[PDB]
């Protein structure tokens, strides 16, 4: 069974979401409007920026990270929001229209959509995939909350100073999360090793993503679009 | 310079 | 009477404000809508960053200044651009209202509004005052446009290089506004001097902006609200 | 840098 730790540590981590992901979908409507050249842009660009406020308002209550050096703490960030963000946003996903459903059908986003702000299918159906693949493993909100939260604290990512302490941290998490799923996820006996899939696959999307960005944000006319927050994010200048 | 992390990590 | 030089200028400067002024104001929806801390600042600052884009379309259209160079234009939008936002922002006043209305009263903004994007009233006090006073010349037209020409080429700008060029085309704006005023505008015997004290006035309105934008951008929570072209055209970084 | 307005400047 789990310890008071690893208990502890699910406990504030569920907390933590339930804090930072808005299941009302009510602030979308400050975002700037949908559109449907990159009519999209805008207003995905609002949907991202917002959400990369959600994800560090997460990663701000994960255990051990606010401890981290700012230096660690950014680099994590620049390194893993493109990648919790992919993740979070299975939350709205459904498998029946294949698509986010935030809301009313004005905040409900195909592939199509995000096409109007830059994308290609090299990137949108490899994402979508991920999707349909990640909703398919029926999570429990534990073990969703546990995977963002390793997915934070890799310390493989670049211009991380301190491997050891985020490599502690990370593992710490791990153990939570194959403990837990031993004892609490009945049929789980293969879940761990899907999940650790998943992480890789978020890389693979993480690289995919950075091209197209890097394509879009060199063009002045549709970086401008951007909001300051994404533009340092996603940024290079680090 | 990251100005809006900063600020956002408090 | 006037030579079709002068003649030519002033229709090439009406086409040009006709071109960048949309008085449907129907892009208005694409905004960040607004809110009434500083609940106003994500829609003014998409109007600004939207106003910007067309003071520049305008000033590409000014007969001399696209044969300036890349600096010069640069210099003379980034000093300029806040004041002929000002005055062309009279277009969209009401003496009725003492307040700007733009469509719907969505789109209506007093001076309460821009205390909700975190200006005070030592400037939005001068500013409407600025508007109410410049409503009650009643220009015409081709007054308005010259004006902003004129605006915009004041040569005593930080920054600007070819000080004589750029003198040499403001000047001869002036002759073509002055001489219209003379043979076109009826007991406007006066008119041309008031025009030159709005463009003072314009000079300390810009004053006290700046210190309030400093004060506003140096807070990256309010900072983050604003639009990259916003950022840069009111940026200090030339 | 002003890459923005160099853009928009044409
Ligand atoms: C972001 C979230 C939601 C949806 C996320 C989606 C659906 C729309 C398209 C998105 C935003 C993808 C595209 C590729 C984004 C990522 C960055 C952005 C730009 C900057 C245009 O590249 O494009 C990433 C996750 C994709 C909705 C909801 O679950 C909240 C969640 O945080
Ligand atoms: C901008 C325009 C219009 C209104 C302009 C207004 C009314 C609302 C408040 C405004 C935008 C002022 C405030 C002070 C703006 C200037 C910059 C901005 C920030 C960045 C918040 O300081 O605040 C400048 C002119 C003021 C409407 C219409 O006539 C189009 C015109 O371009």
């Amino acid at each position: 069974m789990l310890s008071d730790e690893q208990m502890q540590i699910i406990n504030s981590l569920v907390e933590a979401h339930h804090k930072t992901y808005d299941d009302s979908y009510s602030d979308f409507v400050r975002f700037r409007p949908p559109v449907r050249r990159l009519s999209m842009l805008p207003h995905l660009a609002d949907l991202v920026s917002y959400s990369i406020q959600k994800v560090i308002g997460f990663a701000k209550m994960i255990p051990g990270f606010r401890d981290l050096t700012a230096e660690d703490q950014i680099a994590l960030l620049k390194s893993s929001a493109i990648e919790i963000i992919m993740l979070r946003s299975n939350q709205s996903f459904s498998l029946e229209d294949m698509s986010w459903s935030c809301g009313g059908p004005d905040f409900k986003y195909c592939i199509n959509d995000v096409t109007k702000a830059g994308h290609t299918l090299e990137l949108l159906e490899p994402l979508v995939k991920f999707q349909v693949g990640l909703k398919k493993l029926k999570l429990h909100e534990e073990e969703h909350v546990l995977l963002m939260a390793i997915c934070l604290l890799s310390p493989d990512r670049p211009g991380v100073q301190d491997h050891v302490r985020i490599e502690a941290l990370q593992d710490r998490l791990c153990d939570v999360l194959q403990a837990y799923i031993r004892i609490q996820h009945p049929g789980g006996r293969l879940l761990y090793a899907k999940m650790i899939q998943k992480l890789a696959d978020l890389r693979s999307l993480n690289e995919e993503h950075s091209k197209q960005y890097r394509s879009l944000s060199f063009q002045p006319e549709h970086s401008m679009q951007l909001t300051p927050l994404v533009l340092e994010v996603f940024g290079s200048e680090v | 310079r990251h100005k809006i992390l900063h600020r956002l990590l408090q």
